[PDB]
DNA sequence: GCGCGCCGCAGACTGTCT
DNA sequence: AGACAGTCTGCGGCGCGA
């Protein structure tokens, strides 16, 4: 029990085995590269009555859990698979929303579709909001066009409510809606934004094509450019880029699916959409029919290649996500846009002030000794006792009327004469509609924004004439390192030896912290710029995606009784929800990909709009109960480590540490070893994650080039010992024989659930010289399988015990659930039991049925009203508690009592 | 030191005596110069336009202080609560605003002194006692207003603070070279002041929020305008932030006030001619640029003609936006010389376009 | 006839029934309302036109505002305040501003405290007087005094609707060589509005030591002793001139300087919604100087009945028709000044013809 | 890793202004 | 009959969507 800091076996304690001839090898290995004499003080014991398992084994317990649910969904999928649909109905009509078409075209008005299995897609007009415009619902019974009542001239003027389609048939059943990008469709289903759960679940054909026969980022680029370096072209034809009219001919086979060159939905006029109805309906119907045929091809293949039901149930659970907004989303967007505009005006005004200060030169020729402004033009060109109200106004009027005489031109050809040429270029003409004062129309993309602020890179001209990105501005008779160092650059450029080849995509957003790159020694207006740029960079990158997110505001009737007559309820405010539009598989590693959410955003300071994660606020009477899982990729690599060389989490030094290690004290191996061997200024996590994914020595070297002023020969000779010390090579602390052995194996890739890799990366007729993506896939897909194991649990805990919730949100190794305020402790206890069961399941699949207590439970289960990294955090805005009510959160590391989950106590 | 003697040299400050630090801040300064009364007229009008007339709710309070001198400017505003809620429209949300002069006791030099502060006070009648979003809206408005007209808007900061009974409040600070100084305070008085002033009956204090009568909360936003003017002068010139040698080798003393807050905009001149007929066209231009909102500096009246560099330095230190110089060539061609405060270069332009260009410049500076 | 309770329905709770001829000439009264404060600001701007336009080297000054002054040190809660001692203290600095050019003056609008005695005790006045000090050479004192009397008489009669009643009297001379006093004829006789005193060098030589080094600024290439002639005006109101009589016109105040009765924004949308047709006139608030009363915020159609009697009280110079009849055609303006003429609004009657008829009256 | 947008920038012509 | 304002237009780079 106390061998490696492990706990007793609560379940499955009938048979125990410590192994033989393994403890000696483990001890001998841990003598080196490890102190091994740590006292390892125990965590206090926790013992509770778990809910009754089934099958007398945890694997069978999860099997019956994942088969009890997703069985009506599976039979609905089978019924949709077995159907032999009629081809098409020739007749299409408006018919006031929903209507029913049989095998032949016949108009009959029906309220709602009464069908279990259904394939559905929505086409929207980007010109007119995010409101749905076209929809067809193909079923084995009928055809079910929707038409989105577009014939009515009057619109709702935003504030979407009751506008889209409806599919839930009401109690007075189960539905597996299929579609291509079914999350975008799910945004248009209605009652998905309702706070109460819905039985309907969604399956994505894109997730199917990405899970099996998907393409890695490099692979997709190669397949695009091709519609050692050379290899067998089998994966080129086997996989596709996930766009339809490319997947359809791959799976179904036949004529290519149509592609409209006009693209009226994305860039078309409202009146253009209103007519030309039948061709758009035909295109949408062909699209949905192709999606149905691709799913019909893919479903048995997915069932065979992903047999274990936890994977399918986890994908179905990830199909349903819920982000409530609590009416402060519009205020957030308004304040973020106002702050972005204000800081942009501040930076532009600072640029104008710098330009005006530069214009104060040329008096006595004070330029050409300034290293920054020497090479500009700086040229000059020129081409009553008595009421005496008269003789004052009359003389001025005479001089005004004398404009014609001796005038060079009625329309001025001299645009601000007497000013330098670069300043004339930065000034709009004196025409009244387009006049703006000072050196306006000045931006950072122009070459004149440099040389006005120093940038401290010695002489920083940014003269984009044979520069190729960068030049002699790093380090070392003016050819040597001089502040000026800029004349006759072509014969003796030297400088940067790698030339062009860097990505050059926001590369200079870092390196402002140290690394030279300071916008002037002064402090008045120079260094204020490039700090405003830091603040507004994230919003400039993401304001298209953060704005225009579809929000459906629930009316008073749609709100439940918990929201009504609550103390935190306001009649004026209207509560809404956001569906994240996440695809359950968007990478060959089956983790969800979505640009807006699911990023490394934790309300970082010196940023304008990094509070994206915040303001996802629960409705009154509701709370977010969720936990950030502890650093898990390292644990996955460690558990792939043990049972290969030895068991009991003690075979290698990697298995010995990383779990008892803490961030507060001691070495957790995440940063401490990296900052001991190398510099690792906060970049230790990226380096460790790159090592875990097996990126290799060139990627590590290129990553370390961007972080310090280290030479290439110095990089090869020195500070590259991390690879030579962690890894012994190709067959110390790190080993890769298990991951490589999995990679060479064809079918058994996932140790836990048996999910197979995509057919592009299979060894059958495909050889991967690069080798990194497969081991990266093994690690990340094991993490995804862990997430699926968490998500299949916490269900039937909300069913057999009456708990309202089960709206999972997975961002980045964390889970959130929208639970009622009365059941938050029950949700926290259920989440802790879920984490314990998931860790025991992963260990049981990879060896032995005993788990250490350190990783057996969460550090803290955050119960909040909004979503944030920690309960004791605030956004960078001047006042987070002021305005919107915030309870500041509680950690809930320890449960209230040892009491069970059922309501009686 | 150098900034203060520069101010008194061009009379943006009061007098030579009691010129040292924390004497103008205390309010015991003798006053302001002839150009110092302006920017107390430019301010308290930009504040008035931003707060009072633009917001349809905000209305001026009754004239306060018709014994003890006033110090907070808040007591009289609550005294005029009854007349604020008019019979024809007893709408609770709208509030009161005032700009005045307040008297403060000053100790530590002995005899107690009286400090004078120009205070702008806005009292807001928030209909919910626990709304707290009107405070955030007013904080955003005040902060963006102070950052407006500022050469370095980053120096205007805000700090949260709490007092007894835990009233919630914000205190704006400006980063002077010696240290941060308090400019404006937002405080939730919490309706206890209204109960103290009117303990007789509560029915008069109810106001209509939506359809229902509720007791309001009062929010006091009090800013100072003398120290605000000192902040605006210190924002211009230099606050010892830059210093250095290679940053600014040029030695130019210029007060880069905002065009919408500059005391006097254009300065008329006479030079390069002994005819003395130029005085006539300069007086005509003087009459032309007025009644358009532009205030002109009659530098053409002086008999003595100093050097152009000294005149330009004087106009820069007086925050002159544009310098107009009228040669004898204006009698022939009509071309007048125009120099800008921002850019030292000068250009020849026709006299007819001058007023239109100046009013367009002021308007566009106001918008931006 | 009283005009304080009948015509001035908008008043203050303090001394609501105690308002008469007394205590209004004197400063012992509750302050003026929002309309009174805005009218005082307008009158202060019109007086400041004599500072910005009549720019004979006239500059603004600010007094220390103390009721006793800057203490009483070294000399053997005040009799009166006049904003004059601050001007004579700023004499040296404001003479340094010019190149010692003597014909220059200093003007200031500020609060002056006057103790009230023998009330029908020691109350604070705060009569908000306006002062001009006008440092002048002694030889041209009479001509400059007559000059300032003539322009002050013209300025005070400029807003006066009725002839006479802005009388000027030579009175007597005790404080200085000579002076003149302006009297407005209320129904309770003529009372002082503005006074002139040719003080001379006596006060300036009294405040400073006997030896002179910074004084005697040059005029006509000869340094001469400076004479002082002071213009002091109580900022009283022309409300009695606004309502000369009621007669059949029933109680109307003519808007010569009134912030209200030249305004906008009323109507709140004809179809009980979409108020941006009228509220969208808020561009008259930006870059202009038009004061607009938000009557649309009232949105009480029951109170808007009896339009003839509602024009007496509300008077925002136009109203939008309540019935959904003239939403189109781009015209809502009506009841302009005395007679309804009902013309188009976009460029004719809103943002234009409101700036006009005021500047033309200003020039007249 | 690619492709199609959106800006900067330097032409080569165009069009009055002489 | 020159000659320098401006109007498309071919280049480099940045950047964001798969």
């Amino acid at each position: 029990m106390l061998s490696r800091g492990l706990h007793e076996q609560i379940f499955g304690q009938g048979g125990e085995m410590p192994g033989e001839a393994a403890v000696r090898r483990s001890v001998e290995h841990l003598q080196k590269h490890g102190l091994w004499g740590q006292p390892a003080v125990p965590l206090p014991d926790v013992e509770l009555r778990l809910p009754p398992l089934y099958g007398d084994n945890l694997d069978q317990h999860f099997r019956l859990l994942a088969q009890k649910q997703s069985l009506p969904y599976l039979e609905a999928a089978n019924l949709l698979l077995q159907a032999q649909l009629p081809p098409k109905p020739p007749a299409w009509a408006w018919a006031e929303g929903w209507t029913r078409y049989g095998p032949e075209g016949e108009a009959v008005p029906v309220a709602i579709p009464e069908e279990r299995a259904l394939v559905f897609d929505v086409e929207v007009c980007l010109a007119e909001g995010t409101c749905p415009t076209l929809a067809v619902a193909i079923s084995p019974s009928a055809w079910y066009s929707w038409c989105s009542q577009r014939l009515v001239e009057e619109r709702y003027s935003w504030t979407s409510q009751l506008s889209p389609a409806d599919l839930i048939p009401l109690e007075v059943q189960e539905q597996l809606v299929v579609g291509h990008n079914v999350s975008f469709d799910r945004a248009h289903i209605r009652e998905q934004y309702l706070i109460q759960g819905s039985r309907m679940r969604f399956l994505d054909t894109m997730s199917m094509h990405m899970a099996i026969s998907g393409l890695s980022s490099f692979q997709r680029s190669l397949w695009i450019a091709a519609k050692p370096a050379i290899s067998s072209w089998d994966w080129l034809d086997i996989s596709s880029v996930n766009s339809l009219a490319e997947v359809h001919r791959l799976y179904v086979g036949g004529p290519p699916l149509e592609k409209e060159p006009r693209e009226l939905f994305v860039k078309g006029t409202m009146k253009d959409i209103r007519e030309n109805f039948q061709d758009l309906m035909q295109y949408c119907a062909q699209d949905v029919w192709a999606t149905h045929e691709v799913f019909q091809q893919q479903l048995p293949l997915f069932l065979e290649r992903c047999p274990h039901p936890v994977t399918l149930a986890g994908m179905l659970e990830m199909g349903v996500s819920y982000l409530p907004v609590n009416q402060n989303w519009e205020r957030y967007l308004a304040e973020a846009q106002g702050t972005y505009e204000e800081l942009q005006r501040e930076m532009k005004k600072s640029l104008m002030d710098l330009a005006n200060d530069a214009c104060q030169l040329l008096s006595g020729e004070r330029y050409k000794e300034d290293p920054w402004l020497w090479d500009l033009e700086w040229d000059l060109q020129e081409f009553s006792e008595e009421e005496e109200f008269q003789q004052d106004v009359m003389a001025r009027a005479c001089l005004q009327k004398l404009k014609g005489t001796t005038e060079l031109l009625p329309k001025r050809p001299q645009h601000l004469p007497g000013h330098p040429g670069w300043y004339r270029k930065l000034c709009p003409r004196l025409d009244d509609p387009a006049w703006t004062p000072g050196p306006s129309l000045l931006s950072l993309q122009m070459r004149v924004t440099p040389k006005l602020m120093a940038l401290t890179w010695d002489g920083f001209p940014l003269h984009y004439s044979e520069r190729h990105g960068w030049g002699y501005l790093v380090p070392g008779y003016n050819d040597v390192d001089i502040p000026g160092c800029w004349f006759f650059k072509l014969p003796h450029k030297d400088g940067n030896s790698c030339n062009v080849g860097s990505p050059f995509a926001k590369d200079f957003l870092p390196k402002m912290e140290d690394g030279t790159l300071q916008a002037g020694p002064g402090g008045a207006s120079g260094p204020r710029a490039l700090e405003i740029n830091k603040m507004i960079s994230f919003w400039r990158n993401a304001h298209k995606r953060i704005s225009s997110q579809m929000v459906v505001w629930l009316p008073r009737s749609a709100l439940p009784r918990a929201v009504i007559r609550h103390p935190d309820y306001d009649e004026e405010g209207l509560y809404g929800a956001i569906l994240p539009q996440v695809v359950t598989a968007g990478t060959i590693t089956r983790r969800a990909v979505e640009p807006t959410w699911l990023t490394a955003s934790n309300a970082r300071p010196d940023r304008v709009g990094s509070e994206l994660k915040a303001m996802v606020q629960a409705p009154p009477g509701y709370t977010l109960v969720g936990a950030d899982v502890d650093s898990q990729e390292l644990w996955i690599a460690a558990v792939l480590g043990d049972a290969h060389f030895a068991g009991m989490h003690g075979c290698t030094a990697f298995g010995w540490m990383t779990l008892q290690g803490r961030k507060s004290r001691g070495t957790d191996l995440h940063s401490k070893t990296a900052t001991t061997v190398g510099i690792s200024r906060e970049h230790a996590k990226i380096f460790n994650y790159g090592r875990i994914y097996g990126a290799g020595q060139p990627f590590a070297e290129r990553l370390l080039m961007q972080f310090n002023h280290r030479l290439t020969q110095q990089e090869a000779a020195e500070k590259a010992q991390q690879m030579y010390a962690a890894t012994k090579g190709l067959r110390e602390s790190e080993m890769f024989n298990k991951l490589e052995s999995i990679a060479t194996s064809d079918i058994p890739r996932t140790p836990v659930l048996g999910c197979c890799i995509s057919r592009a990366l299979e060894p059958s007729a495909v050889q991967e010289e690069f080798m990194t993506s497969r081991v990266n896939w093994v690690v990340q897909s094991s993490a995804v399988d862990y997430l699926h194991l968490m998500l299949v649990a916490m269900k039937w805990l909300f069913e057999e015990f009456a708990i309202d919730g089960r709206f999972c949100i997975s961002i980045h190794d964390e889970v959130r659930y929208l639970v009622r305020e009365e059941d938050r402790y029950r949700a926290a206890l259920a989440l802790q039991i879920t984490n314990l069961l998931t860790r025991c399941m992963f260990a049981y699949k990879l060896g032995l049925n005993d788990l250490p207590q350190s990783v057996a439970f969460f550090s803290a289960v955050d119960i909040d009203r909004c979503l944030r990294k920690e309960v004791t955090m605030d956004c960078k805005t001047p006042s987070n508690p002021t305005g919107m009510e915030r309870r500041y959160g509680i950690p809930q590391g320890e449960a209230l009592d040892i009491y069970q989950i059922i309501e009686l106590t | 030191a150098l900034l203060e003697i520069c101010q008194r040299r061009h009379f943006l400050s009061g007098s030579k005596q009691q010129l040292s630090r924390d004497s103008l801040l205390s309010g015991c300064h003798p006053g302001f110069g002839p150009l110092g009364v302006e920017l107390r007229k430019n301010l308290a009008a930009e504040w008035w336009t931003s707060v009072v007339v633009f917001r349809e709710q905000v209305f001026p309070v009754d004239a306060l202080h018709h014994g003890k001198l006033r110090e907070n400017l808040l007591h009289g505003a609550l005294e005029h609560y009854v007349n604020c809620l008019d019979l024809v429209n007893k709408r609770l949300p709208y509030g009161l605003a005032q700009i005045g002069v307040c008297f403060h006791p000053v100790f530590d030099t002995g005899v107690k002194s009286i400090g004078e502060k120009t205070e702008a006070s806005l009292v807001w009648f928030t209909p919910p006692r626990t709304s707290n979003q009107w405070l955030d809206f007013w904080l955003r408005h005040r902060l963006q207003w102070w950052r407006k007209f500022a050469m370095s808007p980053s120096n205007f900061s805000s700090s949260d603070c709490q007092d007894e009974e835990g009233r919630k409040g914000n205190k704006l600070y400006y980063n002077f070279p010696w240290g941060k100084e308090l400019i404006e305070t937002l405080w939730n008085l919490g309706d206890h002041e209204l109960l103290h002033m009117y303990p007789g009956n509560v029915s008069k204090l109810h106001g209509r929020d939506g359809r229902k009568n509720v007791v309001p909360c009062v929010l006091s936003v009090n800013g100072d305008l003398d120290r605000g003017m000192l902040a605006y002068l210190y924002d211009s010139f230099q606050l010892t932030e830059n210093s250095f040698t290679r940053k600014k080798n040029l030695h130019r003393k210029v007060l880069k006030l905002h065009p919408c807050l500059a005391p006097i905009k254009v300065a008329l001149d006479v030079g390069r001619g002994p005819t003395l007929e130029l005085r006539q066209v300069c007086q005509g231009l003087f009459n032309e640029l007025l009644e358009n909102g532009i205030s002109v500096w009659p530098g053409y009246l002086e008999t003595m003609q100093s050097s152009l560099e000294q005149l330009y330095s004087k106009y820069d230190e007086m925050s002159i936006l544009f310098t107009v110089l009228v040669t004898e060539t204006t009698l022939e061609n009509g071309l007048i010389h125009l120099r800008s405060r921002d850019t030292t270069m000068k250009e020849m332009m026709h006299i007819s376009k001058l007023k239109d260009f100046l009013i367009k410049y002021i308007s566009s500076a106001k918008n931006v």
